[PDB]
């Protein structure tokens, strides 16, 4: 019983960081971003 | 003989009931073994997923 008790939290919790790491990744991959807008607009400047 | 007949009795039901209790506690032992085993694997699984 005590071992199953010391293992129930081990069965449950790390799901916490399982979700946390993915949620952190959520905003991380995002920055395929304004650098590209800059490269587009400076390309327009090149055009003129 | 009469005094000894008044004397003698018992303990067979007690033997059987104690065997029954051994049975029940072995049942609970294995139940908790299975529960602990079920909860053990999840620890390493969740460490690996993290």
């Amino acid at each position: 019983k005590k071992k199953a008790q010391d293992l129930e939290k081990f069965k449950f919790v790390l799901d916490h960081k399982i979700k946390e790491l993915k949620r952190d990744i959520v905003p991380r991959e995002d920055e395929i971003t304004k650098m590209k807008q800059e490269t587009n607009n400076m390309d327009q400047y090149l055009k003129e | 003989n009469k005094m000894l007949q008044k004397e003698k009795e018992s303990h067979a039901k007690e033997i059987d009931e104690r065997e029954k209790t051994i049975r029940d506690k072995g049942r609970r032992i294995y139940e908790l073994k299975k529960k602990t085993q079920e909860l053990e694997k999840f620890k390493f699984v969740l460490d690996y997923k993290i």
